[PDB]
């Protein structure tokens, strides 16, 4: 019997046993999340350790196959996903050291608390209080001091840990026949063994740079507009032709500019489209919202949720007697068990989040007929894109007025359209440069193109050049601004939020063509579009059993990433900004600084 | 005709093959690319029907050929479709086979 | 749908439309040629401009395909033949300049007229009068002065134009991802994408030099014999061991030595085989000659001509009331329309020319089932070779006596055989060195290996070294002898006459083996040889849908050009010359000159 038969038998046995054990582990984790108790904590803990040990021993047994004689691409991909040695390649000492470094990084970031000179006992941590200030504080000195102190307190303590983590991850990935940990991360988009759809790790950086080359103009104009609008709220601090401070972006790190809508509102006289009060007047609840989302999804042509979903899923907070995590979560426990954990309130935000979670559950159910090792999205960005397209199509005025939320005696106008487009750009296109520069800096650090004595200098220079955000005060090299972010200190890839942000519009523009849309892309609704629903399901069904490029070709018709749909989405907003971005010089001078 | 008879048209592009004895007059723009083209003739969006332009100087392979298919099948209702039945003469005063 | 389906659809549409429009254009051009009238001229003009504009717009639309993802060699070759940008790559200014240069070159060569010191009003142009002199004049001074004056008048005026044309074509071809225009010309023989039959452009020069290395001895002996024979006709002017003047070759440029048979006749007592008077005695005409050619072609196993051929083709001059070009022409109007335009007279020359045109039409009909972009010969030399093999096989005494032209009471002898072989060598092998040196000089000029201040010097040195033709008088560098030729000033490739001259004998020797020949190659007749006819048709049917090397392998069995058949053809003549070329030293001394 050739190695192929042995591999097939081992993969079948592993599929069965891992399905069982992963269902057990997901059930324990769900019981813990839905009810925070020591017993459920112990259940989650023992289930998790047993599942992880089973996976590790199976991977150890899977390494006994050379993988070069096999020809079945499915078995090949399953083994590649199961044969990855991982952190066990390094000696045990490096393993313990890296685990300790990661643990202390995560704890210092979580348990970080900043003491202030205002009072000896007025310390506030990051999540509460500090974010409230960074979001709603209009005082220059207050937010400046907070933004400076958080960094000076966290990055200065994390820098000695990052200096170890970088080199440790570099020596770990390099041992795995990779160039560095940055390349190991890019291995997710790696496609090999299939001519016509292959995709190397190195092509990702080039394609991302090419897409940013086209993203730049719209972001340049948006930044110019935000600057011109911030001169009145923060006078005597902003330059006409210079960059913007880092503590005026609305958040601790400036990842999202949602908090700037209150200051850069084009037309604040007319309020935005909000159906909150319109829901309580009709006595709406979580059940009704989720059933409306169900009717919307099935109208597109997707299957109805499982019976166990409405029975086992907890869609409303039972109160502070069964305590649970109030984060919107999609739970695919496996073996046909799907649930959604969300403290659904009567609000438009909860409506959109429920639509997103239902779309995620639909995606999860699409590829339910695939092996355990292939029961996942095409890549790290496809799932979130599929989940966000639903929230986008649902937030349109036409959909809100078709289901009875928006009154028929109201016709959208250009003012509200521009307002909504700009508010969406604050978070969709306003965060693309941040993610791009962060990922580029991390890649260059992992590759070694940036020496250890030039980390913060190169970071700030790249910030000034790409995002146009200048440093408020001089920063010594002992600082560590990148580590101040959750995804950087917690060892999480950040490029997913860029590729996913592009795939979102790639799918939106690909489904509007099937629905026979006749207006702008931001007014498209895939509701009642059976052809678009089927075209999407034909890709969600594949999951990970096929390359991500082939999956993209099924829906969008293109083999590689494309950003033209993103620009087409904000084309009216782009024209409006160009018409408004003529009172001052467009662009920023990186040589200028507020100090 | 000496100038070319462009009155005879024929389909060159179609989404799928026609069924037996199927008739399709559709003149919609065949979508050869990825986008629908919004129903306009352009790049990757060609018109399905093409002309012939028969001329007397064409070769035997390209000259026009009028083809017909009389075509005869079976059902229930008896029919008047039945060949001519001929006849002979009338003899009298002699026993013959009638 | 992959790019392949789009390419196939576009190619089908283009095939249809281009077939229609090219039939229209060929019909207009035929109506013009067969009847020179302003109305037919306008028809040709508008048809031609519309066809050219259609082709240009189609090529512009064809460039939208990368051509690297496609794998079908047929579609690949069709696109390559249709995607070639051509002269449109350069800016419009260079285009207008090059068009003006070409136009003025062609007009100056055509409208060139030489005034002479004999009388102030005794000017004669090139085609009439001057050629008569250069061919039949036996006076040294007369032909010398004519040969010198034509050059001094035409080349001196064309040199400033050639200095521009060379650089313009070099900058044009180089922009097309080529090395120079000389390399662009060699692209016709380029074969790529098919291992085992590939052929690069650079290999052509090496193979041509290798074939000339074997052509040299026979040409050396032929030149020695012609020189030894010219000493008696032009005494006091020719050297025993030196080269030959340029004005004693029988033509303005010495391309062909046919006019030297009257002077270098081995045995002038016996006349050559001429069936002219034997045809008028039997009341022969164009119809009978063409029907005999038809019977000969079908006897080999080829299809009979189309009915429209005998109906639409004009095989005899109707007189000077329907004026037409009296040049023998094969017309493939397309869509199954084939005609031959020739003022067929009752002469052996007309017989051979009609056989040639009928063979060309047979070749054209062979690949009639191929796409429009592939309805052509394997290369620029295969068509003329296929047309000349028929005239060669038809001019044999056995064929002339089998059809009733030659009397049965006449058996060929060695004297007439040697006469015919030598007269054939005057034009077949006597012109190979001229073509070879001309093409080599043009290639070296296009590549830049010859500086601008060494054009004529290198030209004359290469002439002396290869062809053994010395310059009669000192020539200043303002002269331009190459431009004096039609094919050089009119921007026409000249290597076709060499590769074709070799393919002719390659096919002749390849078909004689199938006919079970038992004598010399010059006595072979492919008549009544069904196997040879089928072997030839199996290659003519391919046309351009397959590489020229594969086509050559089908008939000759060799993948590359070969000249051994050429030497085998003139092997008896070679032996006779060697036996006769012992009264004087064989070869030429390039250091000697008549001045
Ligand atoms: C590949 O594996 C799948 C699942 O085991 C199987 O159905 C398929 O036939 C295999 N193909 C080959 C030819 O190995
Ligand atoms: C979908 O169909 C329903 C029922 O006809 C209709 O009420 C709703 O407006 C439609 N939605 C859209 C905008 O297509
Ligand atoms: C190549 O083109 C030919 C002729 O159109 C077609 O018959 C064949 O299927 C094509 N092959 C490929 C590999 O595309
Ligand atoms: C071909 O056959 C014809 C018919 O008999 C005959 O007249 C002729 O001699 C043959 N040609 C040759 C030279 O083989
Ligand atoms: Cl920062
Ligand atoms: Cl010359
Ligand atoms: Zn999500
Ligand atoms: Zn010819």
């Amino acid at each position: 019997s050739t190695i192929e038969e042995q591999a097939k038998t081992f993969l079948d046995k592993f599929n069965h046993e891992a399905e069982d054990l992963f269902y057990q582990s997901s059930l324990a984790s769900w019981n813990y999340n839905t009810n925070i108790t020591e017993e459920n904590v112990q259940n989650m803990n023992n289930a998790g350790d047993k599942w992880s040990a089973f996976l590790k021993e199976q991977s150890t047994l899977a390494q006994m196959y050379p993988l070069q004689e096999i020809q079945n691409l499915t078995v090949k991909l399953q083994l590649q996903a199961l044969q990855q040695n991982g952190s066990s390649v390094l000696s045990e000492d490096k393993s313990k050291r890296l685990n300790t470094i990661l643990n202390t990084m995560s704890t210092i970031y979580s348990t970080g608390k900043v003491c202030n000179p205002d009072n000896p006992q007025e310390c506030l941590l990051l999540e509460p209080g500090l974010n409230e200030i960074m979001a709603n504080s209009l005082d220059y000195n207050e937010r400046l001091w907070a933004w400076e102190s958080w960094r000076s307190e966290v990055g200065k303590q994390l820098r000695p840990l990052y200096e170890e983590y970088v080199v440790l991850k570099n020596e770990m990935a390099r041992a795995n026949h990779y160039e560095d940990y940055g390349d190991y991360w890019r291995g997710d988009y790696e496609v090999n063994g299939v001519d016509g759809y292959d995709y190397s790790r190195g092509q990702l950086i080039e394609d991302v740079e090419h897409t940013f080359e086209e993203i730049k103009p719209l972001y340049e104009h948006l930044h110019a507009y935000v600057r011109a609008k911030l001169m009145n709220a923060y006078p005597s601090y902003i330059s006409p032709i210079g960059c913007l401070p880092a503590h005026l972006l609305g958040d601790m790190w400036g990842r999202f500019w949602t908090n700037l809508y209150s200051l850069t509102v084009p037309f604040g006289q007319k309020p935005n489209i909000d159906v909150t009060d319109a829901m309580v007047d009709q006595a709406w609840d979580a059940q009704r919202i989720f059933k409306e989302a169900e009717k919307f999804f099935v109208s597109v042509g997707l299957p109805n949720m499982t019976q166990g979903f409405w029975e086992n899923s907890m869609l409303t907070d039972p109160g502070n007697v069964q305590k649970a995590v109030c984060h919107p979560t999609a739970w695919d426990l496996g073996k046909g068990d799907f649930r959604i954990l969300m403290c659904t309130k009567v609000t438009m935000d909860d409506f959109l989040t429920a639509h997103h979670e239902m779309g995620h559950i639909q995606y999860d159910m699409a590829y339910a007929a695939q092996p355990f090792l292939l029961r996942n999205g095409a890549n790290e960005g496809f799932h979130e894109a599929v989940g966000e397209i639903m929230s986008l199509s649902a937030a349109t005025p036409k959909h809100l007025k078709s289901i009875g939320l928006l009154s028929p005696d109201f016709q959208e106008d250009n003012e509200t359209e521009i307002n909504f487009l700009l508010k969406q750009a604050l978070t969709i296109v306003g965060t693309l440069p941040f993610t791009y520069m962060l990922e580029k800096w991390r890649w260059m650090v992992f590759k070694g193109e940036i020496p250890k004595d030039q980390w913060m200098k190169k970071w700030w220079e790249m910030k000034r050049e790409i995002v146009g955000v200048v440093e408020p005060v001089p920063h010594d090299e002992t600082y560590c601004d990148p580590a101040s972010l959750f995804h950087v200190s917690n060892d999480y890839s950040f490029i997913r939020y860029y590729t996913r942000t592009l795939y979102q519009f790639q799918f939106q523009e690909a489904l509007c063509q099937a629905a026979k849309h006749e207006g702008p892309l931001h007014k498209c609704d895939i509701s009642n579009s059976t052809e678009a629903g089927q075209k999407l399901f034909n890709m969600l069904r594949l999951g990970k059993s096929e390359p991500w490029t082939l999956a993209l070709e099924n829906v969008v018709g293109a083999k590689n990433m494309n950003v033209r749909p993103l620009l087409n989405y904000f084309e009216p907003l782009f024209t409006w900004l160009k018409d408004q971005n003529k009172n001052s010089f467009v662009g920023w001078s990186t040589d200028w600084s507020p100090y | 005709k000496v100038g070319g008879n462009y009155n005879y048209l024929y389909r060159l592009f179609r989404k799928s093959n026609l069924k037996p004895f199927e008739r399709d007059i559709s003149t919609e723009i065949y979508q050869a690319g990825n986008k629908p083209c919004n129903g306009v003739a352009g790049f990757n969006c060609y018109f399905p029907l093409r002309s012939y332009g028969f001329r007397p100087t064409y070769g035997v392979g390209h000259q026009p050929y009028r083809v017909v298919v009389l075509s005869f099948e079976l059902l229930h209702a008896p029919a008047t479709v039945c060949g001519p039945k001929k006849s002979t003469n009338l003899v009298k005063n002699k026993c013959v086979n009638f």
